[PDB]
């Protein structure tokens, strides 16, 4: 519904998601790995009409989304975005699939640092 | 009163109040109603 | 089936919000589905912490998150604001507190020795 | 819807491991999901009952 944005700080407890959110030095506004998606792909009364959304906007719906998930998880989706640390809403996910919380709490920089070389 | 063109707008623009040791938790809820419309057949036709 | 005979956890595939149940009603040549969703209102801001140490050990909640009203802590379930007092039979211990981040120090009541006098 | 606004538990639909979190990127013409999941490593056998 809503134009989601992240704060200016960027910083959500170690996770560092720069590769995905965008680049505020560029005309676009893309992301640096959307930068490499769109880098690698008239006639005798024939014609191509243009797309209602032009890819800024479309830009724009997946900031939303991601600004969305890292600062209230999937509760905006159901209704009012209600904030939680980051850091929270990782170990609720553990134990959606079964695995203890304090694994995460005690284990916070491991889980962090790991993710940041995986992404 | 003319036909205006404009630029849409994707919608309305909203912060979320992020920090590291805030929440927000509801106290009270509603109960909604959606509809939701499926076809499921067409007309029989022989030639 | 999945929307109707059940209830489903599949986000967006029974209406918009939580699925409750769904109402089937007949169309011609089609099905008109009556979803009703549980959608959460009026939040309020609290800070929060991921534990709580008490004797020098770390304790987490079993089901909830910990809040403050600004002076105390209390437990609440997730999705409806009902505070409780934290106590041994709320919680659960694991570790020290050394190993989390932004733990805080707060009275984990223990039932046994107020009945002991 | 299920694996962006939520946390689905439908095996391989939101990649391979358990899934925990999904983040979008736009693509032309098309979208690419981001998969995060966790994966089990290490084990030891042990004797039960
Ligand atoms: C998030 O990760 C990026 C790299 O993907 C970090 O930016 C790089 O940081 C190194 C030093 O650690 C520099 O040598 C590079 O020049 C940086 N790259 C760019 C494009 O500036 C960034 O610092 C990380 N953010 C945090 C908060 O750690
Ligand atoms: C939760 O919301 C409902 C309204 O949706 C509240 O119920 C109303 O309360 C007012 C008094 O505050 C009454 O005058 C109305 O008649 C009530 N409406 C209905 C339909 O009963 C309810 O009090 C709210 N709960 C809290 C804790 O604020
Ligand atoms: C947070 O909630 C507590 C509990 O309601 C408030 O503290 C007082 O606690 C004593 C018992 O220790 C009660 O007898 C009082 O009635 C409570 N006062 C009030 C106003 O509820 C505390 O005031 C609350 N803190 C804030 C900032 O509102
Ligand atoms: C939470 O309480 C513990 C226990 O009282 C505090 O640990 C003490 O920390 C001080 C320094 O702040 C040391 O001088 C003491 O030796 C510690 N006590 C023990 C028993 O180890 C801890 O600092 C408190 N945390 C906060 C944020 O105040
Ligand atoms: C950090 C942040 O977003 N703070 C907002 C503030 O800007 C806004 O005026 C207020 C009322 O809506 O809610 C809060
Ligand atoms: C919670 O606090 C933030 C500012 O930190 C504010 O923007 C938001 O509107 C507050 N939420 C409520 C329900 O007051
Ligand atoms: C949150 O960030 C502020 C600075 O913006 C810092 O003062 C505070 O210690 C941080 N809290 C935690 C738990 O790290
Ligand atoms: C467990 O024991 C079996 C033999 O009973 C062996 O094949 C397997 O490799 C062992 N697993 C580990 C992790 O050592």
């Amino acid at each position: 519904k809503q134009i989601y944005k992240t704060p200016p700080i960027k910083y959500f407890g170690g996770f560092n998601f720069s590769q995905i959110l965008p680049d505020p030095s560029k005309p676009s506004k893309r992301s640096p790995i959307e930068d490499l998606l769109f880098n690698k792909v008239k006639f005798n009364g024939l014609t191509v009409l243009p797309p209602l959304l032009t890819d800024e906007m479309i830009a724009q719906y997946t900031s939303a989304l991601l600004a969305g998930t890292i600062t209230s998880g999937w509760t905006f989706g159901a209704g009012p975005a209600l904030q939680i640390p980051f850091p929270m809403q990782m170990a609720y996910r553990f134990n959606g699939i079964g695995v203890t919380q304090n694994v995460l709490y005690e284990n916070q920089k491991l889980i962090a640092n790991q993710f940041n070389s995986a992404i | 009163q003319s036909i205006i063109a404009y630029t849409m707008s994707l919608g309305a623009e909203n912060s979320v109040a992020y920090s590291n040791n805030s929440i927000a938790i509801p106290t009270n809820f509603t109960i909604s109603v959606t509809t939701e419309i499926l076809p499921v057949s067409m007309t029989k036709t022989s030639v | 089936s999945e929307c109707v005979l059940g209830q489903s956890k599949r986000v967006d595939f029974c209406g918009k919000g939580y699925h409750l149940m769904s109402f089937p009603q007949s169309a011609p040549h089609g099905v008109v589905f009556l979803h009703v969703t549980y959608v959460p209102a009026q939040e309020k801001n609290f800070t929060t912490a991921p534990a709580i140490c008490h004797d020098g050990k770390a304790h987490f909640p079993r089901e909830g998150v910990f809040v403050s009203n600004g002076t105390h802590w209390f437990v609440t379930q997730r999705n409806f604001y009902e505070p409780q007092i934290i106590t041994t039979d709320n919680t659960f211990v694991s570790g020290n507190c050394d190993v989390v981040i932004g733990i805080v120090n707060n009275t984990v009541y223990d039932p046994l020795q107020p009945e002991l006098d």
